[PDB]
């Protein structure tokens, strides 16, 4: 298992299951999940109710000074009946790692916002209530930073189609460009590319 | 070898020609239609059929890594010669 | 190509053709299936 | 069935703000009209606001509505601060798309839609 | 409860005995690897791609027909199993030619998904393979038969199931064939199927061959019109175009298997279609007209009656939404006079109630029956996947089969008692041994064909057989719980036509002729124009024209049953509805759309505008047609019994000859199938 | 100007419709001999309430709940039914 | 407390931004695709899917190249189980049609059957 196969690492895993106990343990409120995924990072799951108090402490701990907010992401699983899953990235220098923050929304769940602690999440949630429709509490100045103007719709929920419902085109008519609904000249082929066997015997969900 | 319908257009080695009535030629006027000479099923009807001296063949079509996939090709019956899949060719055997 | 010419073949033009575009000879686009389905053609006879 | 609130209490509370936001509108249809140089009438926008409040007026959840109170919020700032242009107002007032058919046998003459 | 526990990968399971290493990794959930095993075709245990290890066993097992036993822990992922599925691989793909790029199971093939899930990634094979010359075995299959790995599925289907036994191996060793070793042309009635069970592209649809490709298809769900039977079918499309015709799977009607006709219907149903409305001109030439005109022609044809002077015709391929349509619509104008094509006896209860015009028991119910007589029929061509059906109960349950009529082929051994009718009059009185055959009996079944009642004396047949099974259920051993008067049908709008309320047979125009007809794709030739008076304004409403449309005069182009969806309903009463795999092309709506368009323009007009409203409008009239996939039982046999014992009728010595007698006959039944190429290609196959 | 059809639909197991069952066990026969030519449509399902539907001339339709009916009381339901010829 | 009661059914047709008649006029189909019978594999019918209906395709006046109007035509979402894909169809309002999902009957299959001694199930070739 040498020449293609990725090295394993155990002394990085057992550190950050180690302080994944370790947060686990300082905050009982709010902490739900503590997961070590098999290439070394470490997730932490929470309740929304405790993005804020459990995001400080991982700014301003001496034993994590996760100083950095890499990135702001939010993920659309239908099936949950809370399918917006917001994902912070943390990035501490002084120990030199990276940490991951988990928690759920609704669409009419409000979230509380992260720029008292983070302010490139000033930019990074805003963007989030562009492109999937989370209400951030408290944000200073939200609006929308990445579609059109007057755009209706959410266009990263995965109940949004892919080509949008309106399209625009220069009218000589009223000399002005207007939207009118879509109509492609050729289908977007959908393929199945699925193979029908079963993909990977350790990740085999038990059935019904 | 292209044919004529007699609307004027010629005929691609597809079998495509407009109709008479078909509004669409009025994209063919003042221009050109462009379509192949060189049809493929009559530059392959005269290729020679080789005859082997065994009853399977190997066909890779010539150049080694430059042509289709090896196949072989069966010459147990007397009655047809083995064209191959990919290529076109015919092989038979002498007896 | 003076000293290293390449392989002849039945099908390579003879002559080279420069960009046809804006000329009579320019290249338009066409479908190049058959109908796809046929229609029912009445018949001629009278009905009575 | 017990949710977290995000403006408003109650249906009253998001009935002040849909007023609000009505007012504010009412308020601000002449200058969008004036500033933009926008060919109609100022009673031609004041109606269009009026049929849009009227079209979103079928909610009884307080979050829906609440929601619909801020994203007005964040029309009106998009059209308070020059942020917009001619074609984005206008695009309110569809003047291209031909009236569609609603009758059954018009569409039925028309094609497939059901 | 004897289920003895095993394990597979250290989890405990509980099995019935006789439960196969197989059978118990799928109860876990791991779907073993496999090439020759088929769940509904006899173990054959030669392809070794199910070989697993027990633990504290130095052997690996086949796990396709090794039973468990107790305690046994079925290592399903060690490391001598992944070694044994590479070298079966590698041997597999030793000989296999390099034909997956002209090859028609791309993108769907058994081998290459099992090759890169289970196999390795390169060959050691450095010598030259092995090559096959090919055979044909008719025009529905392309026979390649280098890429044929003798999985034996073959010969496994065509002796169990189909019942030809004409496939086999010949040779010893790497030279053996799946072959016939003759010129045989393999044509049965469930020929097709064979390409559904091949996991390797040996043998192609040879119409759908080099047209298509798995990956770039559209699947829509949607049921076979083609029989009475009502088979799941899955409509592969390509660009708003029909590409291919599957089976779905349904353990109750057609467990995964078609008929050939409802596979290769399809290139005959891209032709010969009508795509614009045609009214008369001054000659009298159909010629082409735009809706408005020839919809305000027919409702200006239509005012102008009262009464008993419009009827309507209803042809095999009508949903029931069309045939409520045209119901209400010639209910408006106060006609009673609804027909179909196939006669059907209203003597006595007549279609009022349920039980006596259905297939009463179930598709199913053969499975739980020991005594079969079936009455003047011929089910291999009526309703081909219940005969398989029998066949199946035969073979596994040990049937006992029977058949009063023509001498016909039904693949299996059956006893003959004659084609008399008045042989059914000695099973009543107990003058044959065959009534203390059925007495005797615990579960019999009595199924009378559709074919034998549309003769003169249809009747008489229903009432003798009615008799015979009212005789059976009281007087021997019958609980309660089990039905035995079951019709089989042929037509798919016949049941769904007989539930809404419609007068069978066309004997009702005949007695009085209307002045205005309405044909709902009736290409049977019911009626002509020498049983209808002189001035007649027949109109059409069909998608094919075949018969009567050139006699119409006014052409109202219509939906086939994959272009429109339709509520249709089997031989047995179970409802069913389509969807829309391919929008009508031109001009061509849904019939029931025609019908509400029609009604709107006349000052007649329908309270229902889209689907759902027609059918709650179907649930008003019969709410049975509302509930899909489910069936409903129907009682009372003793009450048509008791009303079919007034009117005595008299019986014909004529043998009862079913129409379709050989597999010329089969292929050309419908509108659907009479103008298509397969089928005019597969008579002349089994013609010459 | 006239009655064309009867529909009855009722249920097989509840026993709401059970009353409805016995007209079927007890007085549907002859009631098919007093009528030659009109349809009496029997339709049983699973989980309906009981109904008759009555068809008259040009189209018109009467619905009359079957619900928690005895023999006779559904009898006079049908006799009303078919003396009503409006 | 900091929390409010609602008791009113989930409707957001008002904030995903769909228009009227794409709401109204579609009926989603939530079903478990069966399984493609040139293979053997049944991994694909695992969990539900969720789709539409097909409306027009027509041909290109300049190829034939497939012309659609529907935005929903290639729209496909996978749910766990049945309930949480009703919950997701009635919470957009979606008109919807449900069909139960099809597992198959687990056989009893014998080996020593076709070596019977007095059986129809002795098979003819091996
Ligand atoms: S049968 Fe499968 S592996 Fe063989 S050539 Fe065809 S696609 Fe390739
Ligand atoms: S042709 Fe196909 S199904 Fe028949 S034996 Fe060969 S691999 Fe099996
Ligand atoms: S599946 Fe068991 S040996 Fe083939
Ligand atoms: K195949
Ligand atoms: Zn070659």
């Amino acid at each position: 298992t040498r020449p293609t196969v990725r090295p394993r690492n155990d002394v990085a895993h057992k550190q950050l299951s180690a302080f994944g106990e370790y947060v686990a343990e300082i905050l009982p409120k709010y902490v739900q999940q503590v997961q070590v995924s098999c290439f070394s990072e470490l997730e932490i799951c929470i309740h929304p109710d405790g993005v804020i108090p459990v995001l400080t402490f991982l700014r301003d701990h001496s034993n994590a000074q996760f100083k950095s907010l890499a990135d702001l992401t939010a993920v659309d699983i239908p099936t949950r009946q809370n399918r917006f899953e917001i994902v912070y990235n943390l990035l501490s220098l002084r120990f030199n790692s990276r940490i991951r923050v988990k928690t759920y929304t609704d669409e009419l769940t409000p979230v509380e916002s992260s720029v008292s602690v983070y302010k490139a999440a000033n930019w990074y949630e805003r963007e989030i209530w562009d492109m999937f429709g989370v209400f951030f509490a408290n944000h200073p100045d939200l609006r929308r930073i990445l579609t059109d103007y007057g755009f209706e719709g959410h266009p990263f929920r995965k109940d949004f189609p892919l080509s949008g419902y309106v399209e625009l085109r220069y009218d000589d008519e009223v000399k002005r460009v207007v939207a009118e609904p879509v109509e492609l000249a050729q289908e977007f082929r959908k393929f199945d590319l699925n193979s029908p066997w079963e993909a990977f015997p350790a990740y085999r969900q038990p059935p019904e | 070898g292209v044919r004529t319908s007699p609307t004027g257009e010629k005929v691609t080695h597809t079998g495509q020609v407009y109709d008479d009535e078909d509004y669409r030629r009025v994209r063919f006027v003042g221009r050109q239609k462009e379509v192949n000479e060189n049809f493929a099923i009559d530059l392959i009807a005269e290729q020679p059929v080789s005859q082997v001296g065994s009853r399977v063949i190997s066909c890779d079509g010539g150049g080694g890594a430059l042509g289709h996939p090896r196949v072989y090709i069966n010459l147990d019956k007397e009655t047809k010669t083995g064209t191959c899949g990919y290529c076109g060719l015919q092989f038979r055997q002498q007896h | 190509p003076t000293v290293k010419p390449p392989t002849a073949r039945k099908f390579i033009w003879t002559n080279h053709k420069f960009n046809l575009s804006g000329t009579p000879q320019q290249y338009v686009p066409y479908s190049t299936t058959r109908k796809k389905i046929q229609e029912w053609v009445p018949p001629s006879t009278p009905y009575k | 069935t017990s949710v977290k609130p995000i403006f408003s209490r109650d249906m009253n509370e998001a009935k002040r703000r849909v007023r609000e936001l009505y007012r504010a509108w009412y308020r601000e249809v002449p200058n969008t009209v004036h500033l933009f140089q926008l060919d109609i009438s100022v009673k031609q926008g004041r109606d269009k606001v009026r049929e849009m409040f009227k079209k979103n007026a079928h909610v009884t959840d307080p979050r829906v509505v609440d929601l619909l109170v801020i994203k007005g919020k964040m029309e009106l700032e998009e059209t308070i601060n020059v942020w917009k242009q001619r074609t984005h107002v206008m695009r309110f007032f569809h003047e291209t798309e031909a009236p569609r058919p609603k009758d059954f046998l018009s569409k039925f003459y028309v094609g497939h839609d059901p | 409860s004897n289920l003895i526990e095993v394990f597979v990968d250290g989890q405990s399971v509980m099995v019935e005995p006789g439960t196969t290493v197989l059978q118990a990794c799928e109860k876990v959930g791991m779907q073993i690897p496999r090439f020759c095993y088929h769940e509904r075709l006899s173990v054959a245990g030669n392809c070794r791609m199910c070989l697993v290890e027990i633990e504290k066993a130095p052997k690996v097992v086949a796990a396709c027909a090794m039973p468990v036993m107790k305690g046994w822990n079925i290592l399903t992922n060690s490391e001598k199993t992944k070694k044994a599925r590479e070298g079966v691989m590698e041997f597999l793909l030793a000989n296999h030619p390099l034909d997956c790029p002209i090859c028609d199971q791309g993108g769907e093939c058994d081998l290459q998904d099992q090759s890169m899930m289970f196999g390795s990634d390169r060959s050691r094979f450095l010598e030259g393979k092995r090559a096959v010359e090919d055979k044909n075995i008719g025009p529905l299959v392309k026979t390649i038969m280098t890429r044929c790995i003798q999985c034996t599925r073959c010969i496994r289907f065509a002796s169990e199931i189909a019942g030809v036994d004409d496939l086999g191996t010949t040779g010893r060793g790497n030279d053996m064939q799946v072959g016939t070793y003759i010129e045989k042309m393999f044509m049965s009635e469930l020929s097709g199927n064979i390409i559904d069970i091949c996991p390797v592209g040996a043998l192609t649809s040879k119409p759908y061959a080099f047209t298509a490709r798995p990956w770039e298809t559209r699947k829509t769900e949607s049921i076979d019109v083609m029989d009475a039977v009502g088979s799941n079918i899955v409509v592969s499309t390509r660009t708003g175009e029909v590409m291919r015709i599957l089976p779905r799977m349904h353990e109750d009607i057609n467990e995964e298997w078609i008929s050939d006709k409802t596979r290769f219907a399809y290139d005959g149903l891209k032709r010969q279609r009508l795509t614009e409305p045609m009214v008369r001109n001054e000659k009298g030439l159909l010629t082409h007209t735009t809706w408005e005109d020839a919809l305000s022609r027919v409702a200006g044809m239509l005012q102008s009656c009262q009464g008993n002077d419009v009827a309507a015709i209803a042809g095999g391929l009508v949903d029931a939404e069309a045939l409520i349509a045209l119901k209400d619509l010639l209910n408006r104008v106060d006609s009673d006079t609804l027909c179909t094509e196939e006669v059907f006896p209203t003597a006595g209860a007549g279609t009022d109630l349920r039980s006596n015009y259905l297939l009463n028991t179930t598709i199913a119910g053969v499975e739980e029956a020991d005594v079969v007589l079936l009455v003047g029929t011929n089910p291999r061509f009526e309703a081909p996947l219940f005969n398989a059906r029998i066949r199946k109960s035969w073979l596994h349950n040990d049937l006992k089969v029977a058949l009063i009529g023509s001498p016909v082929d039904l693949t299996y051994r059956y006893d003959h008692l004659g084609d008399s009718p008045k042989i059914l009059q000695d099973i009543a009185s107990g003058s044959h041994p065959f009534s203390q055959v059925l007495q005797e009996a615990k579960k019999p079944m009595v199924v009378l064909g559709s074919s034998a009642l549309q003769r003169n004396d249809g009747a008489a047949i229903l009432a003798a057989v009615s008799n015979i099974a009212q005789k059976i259920r009281t007087s021997s051993g019958v609980t309660g719980d089990w039905k035995v008067m079951n019709i089989l049908h042929r037509i798919a709008s016949q049941v769904a036509a007989l539930d809404l309320g419609y007068k069978p047979g066309v004997e009702a125009i005949r007695k009085n002729p209307p002045k205005m007809l309405f044909l709902l794709g009736a290409d049977g030739g019911c009626v002509t124009r020498q049983d209808l008076p002189k001035d007649c304004f027949i109109v059409y409403q069909g998608h094919h024209g075949d018969v009567g449309a050139p006699i119409a005069d006014v052409i109202l182009p219509g939906a086939a049953y994959t272009e429109k969806s339709a509520t249709y309903v089997n031989t047995e009463g179970r409802a069913q509805q389509t969807k829309v795999a391919v929008m009508p092309p031109g001009l061509a709506r849904e019939d029931w759309k025609i019908i509400r368009a029609l009604s709107e323009i006349a000052g007649m007009t329908l309270p229902y505008d889209t689907l759902d409203q027609v059918r709650n409008r179907l649930e008003e009239v019969s709410p049975n047609l509302v509930r899909y996939d489910d069936v409903e039982g129907a009682n009372y046999f003793q009450q048509a019994s008791e009303l079919s014992k007034l009117v005595n009728q008299q019986l014909l010595a004529d043998p009862l000859v079913p129409p379709q007698l050989t597999i010329k006959d089969f292929y050309m039944t419908d509108s659907i199938s009479r103008a298509s190429q397969t089928m005019a290609k597969c008579v002349k196959a089994v013609t010459e | 100007l006239g009655l064309r059809e009867i529909r009855i639909h009722l249920c097989q197991r509840s026993p709401g419709s059970q009353g409805v069952r016995d007209f079927i066990e007890k007085r549907y026969v002859e009631l098919k001999k007093a009528n030659p030519d009109l349809p009496i449509l029997i339709r049983e399902c699973s989980d309906v309430q009981p109904k008759l539907w009555a068809r008259y001339a040009f189209g018109q339709e009467k619905n009359v709940s079957l619900n928690n009916f005895s023999a006779d009381q559904v009898t006079r339901a049908l006799e009303n039914v078919l003396s009503s010829k409006a | 407390t900091q929390l409010i009661t609602v008791d009113e059914k989930l409707d957001i047709t008002t904030l995903t931004g769909v228009p009227e008649e794409h709401i109204k006029t579609r009926k989603a189909r939530i079903f478990v695709p069966a399984r493609n019978n040139m293979q053997s594999g049944v991994n694909n019918t695992k969990k539900w899917k969720m789709e539409f209906d097909t409306r027009e395709r027509w041909e290109n006046p300049l190829m034939g190249w497939a012309s659609t109007a529907d935005p929903l035509s290639n729209l496909v979402l996978t749910f766990s189980t049945k309930e949480d894909a009703i919950a997701f169809a009635e919470k957009n309002g979606w008109s919807y049609d449900v069909e139960e999902r099809k597992v198959p009957k687990p056989k009893s299959k014998s080996y020593g059957a076709n070596f019977s001694w007095n059986k129809r199930t002795r098979v003819s070739t091996k």
